């Protein structure tokens, strides 16, 4: 039990990691959402 | 009177001016240096959707 709650405690550790990696991901696709949603406005104004 | 005006070739002269107007308002029309009613209107494609 000593063993396995030691290596569930680093593992909800690591979790936690990747909790934050892949935050740290849902931000920088949010700003390629931001960026696509520009381009589509530049496109449709394009039409000039 | 189909002779009473003798200055008929005044009167030429001012529908050429007026004809020269005419080709005047064609050109001047330059909303965005693309004349549009005279020369090159392109059938463009207002996009709207």
């Amino acid at each position: 039990l000593s063993n396995q709650i030691s290596g569930l405690n680093v593992a909800t550790r690591n979790a936690n990691d990747g909790i934050s990696l892949a935050q740290t991901a849902e931000g920088a696709l949010q700003q390629s959402t931001n960026i696509l949603q520009r381009i589509r406005d530049l496109a449709l104004q394009s039409a000039n | 009177g189909s002779n009473s005006d003798a200055d008929r070739a005044a009167l030429q002269k001012e529908v050429a001016a007026q004809q020269a107007e005419l080709t005047r308002i064609s050109d001047t029309t330059t909303f965005g240096g693309r004349k549009l009613l005279d020369g090159s209107f392109g059938t463009t494609s207002f996009q709207v959707g």
